[PDB]
């Protein structure tokens, strides 16, 4: 008899998934992302298409999905589909094809507090444009640009991950299990939070 | 001499065989650097292993040097 | 929110998306389209063919999705997935391999 | 809405099933016009044969 | 018709069709495998993959699907879509991309007495070994294999 | 089969796909991994990608799946939809272009 199921149809009970989790007005949902890099397959320079295999890692809070651990034996997480629950509609805009979305809808990590953790591994095809005038001898400078193609800025804050305080203004990437990809040598992976 | 090995499932204090008395533990975050943490690899070593940019390694010559940061020796 | 859930509930209680927001089937529901033209990708001068990415908005209005904020803690704009209320079908007509309509089913303001 | 009262009538009050033909006796036949209309020629790929 | 409708409800009140048809438990059921061949539409050889337009020609008893005609107004053939019987997962074991099933579920034909003939038809890519000795001049054998996937001789035959 | 209908009911009765098999949150699920390798269908020496056509076997225990046969005429073995039980989130972590976890449901055997 796992106790995760009374919890969780406690919680998915009264629960609304086109809902906004903002308790009140006034309240606006700090969605806090961060990118991981897991390999880089290629850089069309005929479509000035770059195809990239990366692990992004959503959080957010949902208040509808806090409890008290005492009344479930002491569970503080629970893992529930996302095909069920509120997500921020993050989104790659700058893509050439029309996949906005992630490709594998993992499971959300719900913690006691409501906190919410989600690393979904997506395949995107995005839009950089060359630079010809070196080529074969160039650089490239490629963007992968996350917005919410839902929500706005007054009801979803984006803004980038804190790891000891510090944010993580670059892309990470695994020094150890990354392959270089054959090609095209990272050199920069910075990240900004940009305003239009 | 007794080492913390990360070679069994859950973490064992063993001691090491004849000719590896170096409690060592190497550290290092993967691409799950932020919801667990750095990578933790412990056990036994003859000599130090060598050490890259990114690691963190402490070797030493006791008993149970090498515990789990969230633990003690 | 729970005003928020309560009203999304009582919205689409008794609402049917295949009929439209008229209050007498005699008059028409006024769309205000736009189109907003993003990248221009592709031009196949032997197919024939223009591939652009752009942005079909969209605007209507529904007698059958009002409330008053007052009843609803001051709440004066959702975010409802598109598949739940009713949407026109416009159509390119002079599509050439691609999708006629819009399949990508993304929230609408209202 | 009228429209909203007929499509009920239609569809819920008399149960209409879509995964039956429209006839009365299941003897008679459905005759199905279909015309073509042809928006535009794309392609007659010849490696292909499309 | 008001005779189908009522004969739809009675059929499938408590009929499932996730259940394998076994009025007797140990009982086997018999599939008939067909294959109508429309078009053979290429054998590329540097993939080593075969496309063809084929209609299955599947049949098989199911004892739930009964009915006396004289009550239904002398029904004695129904067109039921595929999805709302049970069917065996007769697929392409030998495909080189990942489609195992069909493409086109068209609605099979159950008559009075159990027995459903299901004729759906594919666009199905199948792997065969190119013997590269007498190329151009060469003859391939390219067989299509065909089976259910979940379902096996104690089950089906 | 009438036994196997009713017994299909009452396993997916009050059954939750959402919520690991374990009789309590603290045991573990353990799941015999196997792959079944049938052909290497390409070697991208400039992607770096390799495809092949794998079978994932996968073994574990659902002790809200059990069933006495005497119940239901002799019966040892079903073959459910996949979609209808918990399943594991396998995935490939060295994932290129393709898909991560499994796609084809392919009903399963109990
Ligand atoms: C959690 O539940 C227990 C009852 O098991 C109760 O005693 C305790 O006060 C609760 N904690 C909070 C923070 O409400």
């Amino acid at each position: 008899e796992n106790e995760e199921g009374r919890l969780i149809e406690k919680l998915l009970g009264d629960y609304d998934k086109r809902i906004i989790p903002a308790k009140t007005l006034d309240h606006i949902i700090d969605v806090t992302l961060k990118l991981t890099l897991t390999n880089l397959i290629s850089l069309n320079e005929k479509e000035e298409a770059l195809t990239t295999n990366v692990w992004i890692e959503i959080q957010w809070n949902d208040y509808r999905l806090s409890w008290n651990t005492s009344e479930y034996e002491g569970i503080d997480l629970v893992r529930i589909p996302s095909e069920l629950l509120w997500l921020p509609d993050v989104v790659l805009e700058n893509n050439v094809d029309g996949q906005f979305e992630v490709a594998y809808y993992a499971n959300v990590l719900v913690y006691n507090d409501g906190s919410m953790y989600w690393l979904p591994p997506a395949i995107y095809r995005s839009t950089c444009p060359i630079a010809v005038t070196y080529f074969p001898f160039d650089w490239q400078n490629c963007s992968l640009v996350f917005r919410s193609q839902t929500y706005n800025a007054h009801e979803v804050n984006l803004q980038l991950s804190a790891e000891e305080g510090e944010a993580v203004e670059w892309i990470h990437i695994d020094p150890e299990d990354f392959t270089e990809n054959g090609e095209w040598t990272i050199r920069h992976r910075p990240a900004k939070k940009n305003y239009n | 001499i007794v080492c913390h090995t990360t070679a069994t499932s859950p973490i064992s204090a063993v001691t090491c065989p004849p000719g590896e008395n170096l409690c060592y533990r190497k550290m290092w975050c993967d691409a799950f650097c932020s919801s667990r943490g750095k990578v933790v690899e412990l056990g036994c070593a003859a000599t130090c292993p060598s050490k890259k940019p990114y690691e963190e390694v402490t070797c030493c010559s006791t008993d149970k040097c090498n515990p789990h940061p969230k633990q003690r020796p | 929110s729970e005003h928020e859930t309560r009203l999304v509930a009582n919205l689409l209680e008794n609402y049917n998306k295949v009929i439209r927001p008229v209050e007498h089937h005699t008059h028409f529901v006024d769309i205000t389209v736009g189109l907003q033209l993003i990248q221009l990708i592709s031009v196949d001068e032997v197919n024939q063919i223009v591939e652009t990415n752009v942005r079909l908005r969209q605007q209507w209005i529904d007698v059958r999705l009002r409330w008053n904020p007052a009843d609803y803690g001051g709440i004066k704009k959702i975010r409802l997935p598109s598949d739940d209320v009713w949407l026109p079908d416009l159509v390119l007509y002079n599509n050439a391999d691609g999708d006629f309509a819009i399949v990508h089913m993304t929230k609408l303001l209202l | 809405n009228e429209e909203e009262r007929l499509i009920n009538d239609l569809l819920i009050v008399n149960k209409y099933n879509k995964h039956v033909r429209p006839v009365k006796h299941n003897n008679e036949v459905v005759n199905i016009a279909l015309s073509l209309t042809l928006s535009n020629l794309i392609s007659l790929k010849e490696t292909d044969e499309t | 018709s008001v005779m189908e409708d009522t004969l739809l409800s009675v059929l499938f009140e408590t009929y499932n069709p996730k259940v394998r048809p076994a009025q007797t438990v140990g009982d086997k059921v018999t599939v008939r495998v067909g294959l109508t061949l429309t078009n053979l539409l290429i054998l590329n050889e540097k993939i080593e993959e075969m496309t063809t337009n084929v209609f299955l020609n599947l049949a098989w008893t199911d004892y739930r699907l009964q009915w006396d005609p004289a009550a239904y107004e002398g029904i004695k053939d129904l067109r039921i879509p595929s999805s709302d019987v049970w069917q065996p997962d007769i697929v392409l074991m030998n495909n080189n991309d990942g489609s195992f099933e069909i493409t086109l579920h068209v609605n099979v034909l159950v008559q009075h007495t159990g027995a459903v003939s299901w004729q759906p038809s594919a666009i199905y890519r199948s792997s065969c070994t190119i013997k590269v000795m007498y190329f151009p001049f060469d003859w391939q054998n390219c067989t299509m294999v065909f089976k259910s996937y979940t379902y096996d001789t104690s089950e089906v035959t």
